[PDB]
């Protein structure tokens, strides 16, 4: 959650939560050894 | 032909204060990584 998808996704989920009343994020499952794990596999907050 | 031209006043006021706080990089180090890293990549950053 290193990179600002993370963030991001709470920024938009907050805006969206008190104009439109509705609001979510994901949770994608990805290869990524920029962001260093046990065998390299992460999953990362991508919003909607 | 006329204006006040009341835009002006209201953005070159937000104009300044953001340029009084202006926001750099910095670099701040992960987790699995060495404490010492933050001033290894300004080093570099500031020079240039």
């Amino acid at each position: 959650m290193r990179h600002n998808t993370a963030k991001i996704a709470v920024n938009i989920a907050v805006r969206e939560q008190i104009e439109a009343g509705v609001g979510a994020w994901r949770l994608v499952t990805d290869y990524e050894d920029q962001s260093p794990t046990s065998n390299n596999q992460v999953i990362r907050r991508e919003p909607i | 032909r006329g204006q006040f031209d009341v835009v002006r006043p209201v953005v070159r006021k937000l104009v300044s204060e953001m340029r009084q706080n202006p926001i750099d990089v910095l670099y701040r180090p992960k987790d699995g990584a060495r404490p010492d890293a933050a001033d290894v990549l300004m080093g570099m950053y500031r020079t240039d």
